RNA sequence: AGGGGAUCGAAGAUGAUCAGAUACCGUCGUAGUCUUAACCAUAAACUAUGCCGACUAGGGAUCGGGUGGUGUUUUUUUAAUGACCCACUCGGCACCUUACGAGAAAUCAAAGUCUUUGGGUUCUGGGGGGAGUAUGGUCGCAAGGCUGAAACUUAAAGGAAUUG
RNA sequence: AUGUUU
């Protein structure tokens, strides 16, 4: 895969990770 | 050439080279005594003499500042020392 | 060289090989250092004096003729500024710069070049004190350098 | 210069360089991080006993052929489940 | 190059330039011996007696094997008003 | 196209440089020596060679071709000399017996020659 | 490797160049980078001329040209044979045919 | 160490202003020539003849150190120049070069080429690089007749003159093979003028 | 037989040059085997390698043959040899001829005192070819060639006893190894020392001494 | 800013020399570069040096003869120790019959072999050979 | 968050091609594109070439300043500047040839003055992935920025060049 | 203008 679409992929995948973090406490 | 007298080059290439270049850096500038309309004295003007230099006891510009060299009023004369 | 600048520019003065008064210069060393100090008490810092004194007059070098340095005859002659010459008119060109500034507000070049400016003062104020030119705890103070030069 | 301080009183930049760009040796990096101990389930020994669990064939790897009759085994000092190749011709029927 | 009680164990003491002094290698292709004809008596460029200069490989690619040439021969004789020591 | 190839080229050119005492520009008396002079194995090869030292023997007589050396380029080279004789090798003619110079070339001369016609002007 | 001795571009000094649009597909392209080629042609070609000297009112009309600065980026120039692939010794020649 | 009767005389020294020997290169040049005396407007150069002429005449005495004759290779591309080499190995021994230098002449001992010469003289360094480049390949020395922009690589021994001019290169190459001979023996007094004109060494268009 | 050309090597078959110091005192270039045979008889020659090299070539591998050979006997003389061949005994044959066309003195000198016979380099040398970059230091006696194998080889056919090696680069690349080595060693006599600095005066090349030798009767 | 007035000396000397001049002009020619030409100068590398005095901190025109293979600072002056003088010799020498490393010791500017028979020692300036 | 919003235009809607084409192509078109006040601090942010200093080839252009000329041209009334030419010089963007030299080569006046290894100094890298990920800290309104592993996995990945 | 895999 192009490497900016790797990172792209990347940063959508630590988005959700994040959201999935948040809404546990 | 791989061989020359780094000691004693030649006038011309002296005077061609830059004045800190030279063997020995010294000025390229100099003093002129300019014929004052007046009397009393002769005054003594630096050739690149960043000052509008007037006549020591009147009001009479000698030269005028300029990048390098100064004018000298377009009426003038000036002996060289 | 050009501390805050990329140019590498030689301009300066070669001063001559001689140490000693040109001979057509018949003016007396007593006379030019009088020169001196009716210069300084017109107000004029050693750089202009030596300027004036090399353009009207014959004087090449105060030091190869008096043997002394223009600003050493001024403090002698108890003449010498607070601040030095270079200090006094690097705290100048930052209050202009600042000035500007405050009237401005978007010039981010003149920011730029004021924190130039301001480094170049702190440099040459941490040589003065370190040589004890001025107080050990003098201080440039951005809110009261107009008032020190003015 | 060699984009390195070569000054006599540079020692402990020097040093200090040195020490930071050590971390980036594999030798060094796991022997100061003590990466065998905690990894690598033989505990930082050379050889380890164990219970065979599973005779499995591993089918090598490309352009390979011939799988290789390993087995699972689980091992006495702390219970992790490692894989043991069974090396000779045979040697399966003597481990069970 | 000799060795205890001084003899020359060394083979091919080698030639030198007559501009650099540096050693004319084996492989120096490059390099030129120059031999100068002896005039007697008004010319007759006596055979066999020769001024020799050696130049190195290195000065003629440099392209200055002409004026050390004529400094060389100049400061040997062979030559009145080429080369010049200020320039 | 009528262009001839190196085996009749080359062996044309060789015929000259060893055979110019010797057959002339006719094609028919060309041919005829060939046979003796060389030892073509076939009568059409014979001819191509024959009529291509014909055309550089006809090609000759009017200026020197390149890569032919007979021996005879030599003679012939030295007996022709001297294009422009009897008159003057440049020297103290074409001008009033001077020398026309600039200024610049006469204090060239007067460096060591004080003894040269010169119309600096 | 580096293909040009200084780039695909007339930029060293510079730093940053304003685009223009090629003409051709509207491509930016950094100015110093596009072909530029100025097209400075007879209103009538070549064909017509005769017969517009002839429909003209006035004699000896000098009739005009129309200029017309044309930006071409790369693609476009190579495509339209502007400009032509070259020898690697070739590319090293910038004086105009 | 020359005697008296080696200086540039009159005669020959006004040949060589007739040639235009002295009219160099324009007021580009390489820089690694001293035999320029002070430029004339117009650009044109004026060449040291003095040192031309003492140049030559060095140049002269090494060839004539030269054992055998034909060991002397003259070489010139140059049309201005392939009648004043012809001349030049016709009087002297040496073995002349008109035309291509075939690339392979020094090295690469195939036949209809490989002489091996002790010295090598070129008539242009420029038009002739290859034959000097081959020189310095096989260890041969190099006298070349140098205009003010000729390249000196691989050049031992430059005649500073104008080699634009078919008169100046011919009387250059009359005036080598004149010396020679001279040092050779063959004129047995030199201050007689050689009375075979220096035009049989000029090229010729019609 | 011989029946020489390059005039060189008919002064050598005629005997008036006898060694070849002489040549290398001259510089004078050597375009036949056939005088580095009659001036160095005992030139044992050993083939370092030979390896295929294959061009791509409509199905491609040309796979010619190069071979690398050194020659010189064991006394200040070492050539080298890189030759392509199409057959591996005729890559052979010409790296042996290229490797005597190529025979060059080496300078032997002492690591300590001045005790005869010397056993080592005079001075400490650099040879480069490619990457690789080749070092030999002058070492005491009975140390040996402290040298991989192909550069000990090379260093044993020239004479030396004693020398230490140190390499960089891809040593592994045979050729470029074996040419930085042969650059070393050439060097020795291109290393100007103290003991070289005394003034000799220039003498007459053997192609003018024995002039006679170049002519067609 | 100019660290070392011995260090670009020396620099242009070698430049000069492997350029193949015969002269070379240095400055500004200070005191240990004089010393450190004479060290030259006495064991025959280079020739005779003209030290030219400006009233700034001057200049120096070398002659050189062609025998100097290599002249170089060791930067930053090391202390060396008289078993240490063995080892820079090893390390910077091409042999151990020629070349001379120089120190800096409280007994003068001098070469190793200078320094070991004076049985002194100092602090490392550079070499010659 | 205001103002402005002509043009183009992520999104979205559509027409056509395609086997599918909510892609390329066409028509609209929101955010944006513009500006003020605040953030953001990232780019193939490139010359993929840190900064300061010295030295080592040649050359012609060009920008800015200066110096000189029996200089050409412009008028003020001697001259002067203005523009231009010639030569030199300092500083700059670069360029051409050759490289002693350097490099793996492409190429490089620096990418040279390096095994003949040391002018001063800052930063960065240690096979390819995992991974600029996880975690912690910190900055941001957010998007994200800075700092940054490990387990595990792999014999190549990669650079320049040659021939097909 | 387009034509998918090995
Ligand atoms: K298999
Ligand atoms: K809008
Ligand atoms: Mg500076
Ligand atoms: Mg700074
Ligand atoms: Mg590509
Ligand atoms: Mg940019
Ligand atoms: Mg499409
Ligand atoms: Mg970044
Ligand atoms: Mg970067
Ligand atoms: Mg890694
Ligand atoms: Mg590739
Ligand atoms: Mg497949
Ligand atoms: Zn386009």
């Amino acid at each position: 895969m192009r490497a900016k679409w790797r990172k792209k992929r990347t940063r959508r995948l630590k988005r959700k990770r994040r959201k999935v973090r948040a809404r546990s406490k | 050439v791989l061989v020359q007298d780094l000691l004693h080059p030649t006038a011309a290439s002296e005077a061609r080279k830059h004045k800190l270049k030279t063997l020995v850096q010294g000025p390229r500038s100099y003093f002129l005594d300019v014929k004052c309309p007046g009397c009393l004295n002769i005054t003594t003007v630096f050739s690149h003499a960043q000052t509008a230099v007037t006549c020591e006891s009147c009001s009479t510009i000698l030269c005028t500042p300029t990048g390098g060299k100064a004018k000298l009023s377009e009426g003038t004369s000036f002996r060289r020392k | 060289g050009r501390m805050h600048s990329a140019g590498k520019g030689i301009s300066s003065s070669a001063i001559p090989y001689s140490r000693n008064a040109p001979a057509w210069f018949k003016l007396s060393s007593e006379s030019v250092i009088e020169q001196i100090v009716k210069y300084a008490r017109k107000g004029l810092t050693p750089s202009q004096i030596g300027v004036l004194l090399r353009d009207a007059h014959g004087v090449t070098q105060a030091r190869v003729i008096t043997g002394n340095k223009i600003m050493r005859i001024l403090k002698s002659n108890g003449l010498a500024p607070e601040i030095p010459e270079d200090l006094y008119y690097l705290i100048k060109k930052a209050v202009s710069v600042r000035k500007h500034l405050e009237r401005n507000r978007k010039d981010k070049d003149a920011k730029f070049r004021l924190i130039l400016i301001e480094s170049r003062i702190h440099r040459l104020a941490r040589y003065y004190r370190t040589v004890a030119v001025l107080p050990p705890n003098w201080k440039y103070e951005s809110a009261t350098a107009s008032a020190l030069v003015n | 210069g060699k984009g390195k301080p070569r000054g006599l009183n540079s020692a402990r930049k020097l040093r200090v360089h040195r020490r930071n760009n050590r971390w980036a040796e594999n030798n060094y990096k796991k022997r100061l991080l003590g990466t065998a101990f905690k990894s690598s389930p033989f505990g930082g020994s050379s050889h380890a006993k164990g219970i065979v669990l599973e005779k499995l064939g591993i089918e090598s790897k490309q352009p390979n052929s011939a799988i290789r009759k390993c087995v699972r085994v689980q091992l006495i000092k702390n219970g992790k489940k490692v894989t043991a190749f069974v090396p000779n011709d045979g040697c399966l029927n003597f481990v069970d | 190059m000799e060795n205890d009680k001084g003899q020359l164990v060394e083979l091919y003491v080698p030639r030198k330039c007559s501009a650099t002094n540096r050693i004319i290698k084996a492989d120096d292709h490059a390099s030129v011996q120059i031999n100068v004809a002896k005039v007697d008596e008004e010319g007759r460029a006596i055979p066999g007696e020769y001024v020799t200069y050696a130049l190195s490989g290195y000065v003629r690619s440099r392209g200055e094997s002409d004026d050390s040439l004529n400094r060389l021969a100049q400061n040997d004789g062979l030559l009145k008003n080429v080369w010049s020591y200020s320039r | 196209g009528r262009v001839r190839t190196k085996t009749v080229k080359r062996a044309s050119k060789a015929l000259i440089e060893r055979y110019y005492p010797k057959l002339t520009l006719d094609f028919q008396t060309n041919k005829r020596l060939c046979d003796e002079i060389a030892t073509i194995q076939s009568k059409r090869l014979r001819n191509k060679i024959a009529g291509y030292t014909t055309h550089l023997m006809k090609r000759i007589q009017k200026g020197p071709v390149r890569g032919i050396s007979f021996k005879l380029q030599e003679e012939e080279r030295e007996r022709k000399d001297q294009y422009v004789p009897e008159v003057s090798a440049l020297d103290l003619s074409r001008s009033n017996g001077v020398l026309n110079v600039d200024n610049q070339t006469s204090d060239l001369v007067k460096s060591l020659g004080l003894k040269l016609p010169l119309s600096v002007i | 490797p580096k293909k040009r001795a200084s780039n695909g571009r007339n930029k060293k000094g510079r730093g940053h160049v304003k685009p223009v649009r090629c003409v051709n597909c509207s491509k930016s392209i950094p100015k110093d980078k596009a072909i530029k080629r100025m097209a400075i042609r007879n209103i009538v070609e070549a064909a017509a001329v005769r017969d517009l000297s002839e429909a003209s009112v006035y004699p000896e009309y000098a009739l005009p040209k129309t200029y017309n600065k044309l930006h071409y980026c790369v693609s476009c120039a190579i495509h339209a044979r502007i400009v032509r692939v070259r020898s690697r010794e070739d590319r090293k020649n910038r004086a105009p045919p | 160490s020359l005697p008296a009767t080696f200086d540039l005389t009159p005669e020959d020294a006004q040949l060589l202003l007739a040639a235009n020997t002295h009219l160099g290169a324009r007021n580009v040049q390489v820089h690694q020539e001293p035999y320029v005396f002070n430029a004339r407007p117009d650009g044109v150069h004026v060449i040291n003849v003095g040192k031309t002429w003492e140049k030559l005449v060095l140049a002269a005495r090494i060839i004539a150190a030269i054992p055998n004759p034909e060991d002397v290779v003259a070489i010139s591309s140059r049309t201005f120049g392939q009648r004043a080499v012809l001349k030049f190995a016709a009087h002297t021994g040496a073995t002349p070069i008109a035309g291509r230098f075939t690339p392979g002449s020094f090295t690469n001992y195939i036949t209809r080429s490989f002489k091996e010469p002790r010295l090598v003289i070129v008539t242009d360094p420029r038009s002739d690089a290859q034959a000097i480049k081959e020189a310095s390949y096989v260890n041969i020395p190099v006298i070349a007749l140098t205009d003010l922009d000729s390249p000196s690589e691989f050049v031992d021994v430059a005649i500073p003159c104008n080699n634009r001019g078919k008169h100046s290169i011919g009387l250059i190459w009359y005036l080598l093979a004149r010396e020679v001979l001279r040092l050779r023996g063959a004129l047995v007094d030199r201050t007689q003028p050689w009375s075979i004109m220096p035009d049989l060494y000029f090229y010729r268009d019609p | 037989g011989w029946v020489p050309v390059t005039k060189l090597g008919r002064l050598v078959k005629a005997g008036k040059i006898t060694t070849i110091e002489e040549i290398f005192l001259h510089s004078l270039p050597v375009k036949e085997f056939q005088i580095i045979d009659t001036l160095l008889p005992g030139l044992q020659d050993e083939v370092m390698n030979i390896k295929p090299v294959q061009k791509q070539t409509r199905a491609g591998q040309r796979t010619r043959f190069k071979a690398v050979v050194v020659v010189g006997d064991s006394n200040g003389h070492v050539g080298l040899g890189i030759k392509t061949a199409k057959e591996v005994a005729g890559a052979i044959r010409a790296g042996i001829i290229i490797a005597k066309l190529s025979v060059i003195p080496i300078r032997r000198g002492y690591w300590g005192t001045n005790l005869g016979q010397p056993h080592s380099l005079a001075t400490k040398t650099t040879g480069k070819c490619g990457s690789v970059t080749v070092r030999l230091i002058p070492a005491p006696r009975g140390s040996g060639i402290v040298a991989s194998p192909a550069v000990k080889k090379l260093l044993q056919l020239a004479g030396v006893e004693d020398v230490y090696t140190q390499s960089n680069g891809k040593t592994r690349t045979l050729e470029n190894t074996l040419k930085a080595a042969f650059v070393a060693i050439g060097n020795t006599y291109g290393f100007l020392t103290p003991n070289l600095w005394a003034e000799q005066p220039l003498p007459v090349s053997p192609l003018d001494i024995y002039s006679d030798e170049a002519s067609a009767q | 800013t100019r660290s070392s007035v011995l260090a670009d000396a020396l620099n242009a000397i070698n430049n000069a020399e492997k350029t193949g001049k015969r002269q070379v002009l240095i400055r500004p020619s200070s005191k240990v570069i004089i010393k450190f030409l004479q060290v030259m100068q006495k064991h025959g590398y280079i020739g005779e040096f003209e030290y030219i005095d400006d009233h700034r901190s001057g200049k120096i025109v070398v002659q050189l003869n062609g025998r100097l293979n290599k002249c170089g600072v060791i930067s930053p002056r090391f202390n060396v120790k008289i078993g240490d003088i063995e080892k820079w010799t090893a390390n910077l020498l091409p042999a151990r019959q020629f070349g001379y490393v120089i120190l800096t010791t409280s007994a003068g500017i001098m070469d190793h072999e200078e320094a070991r028979r004076k049985h002194v020692s100092g602090k490392i300036l550079g070499f010659v050979y």
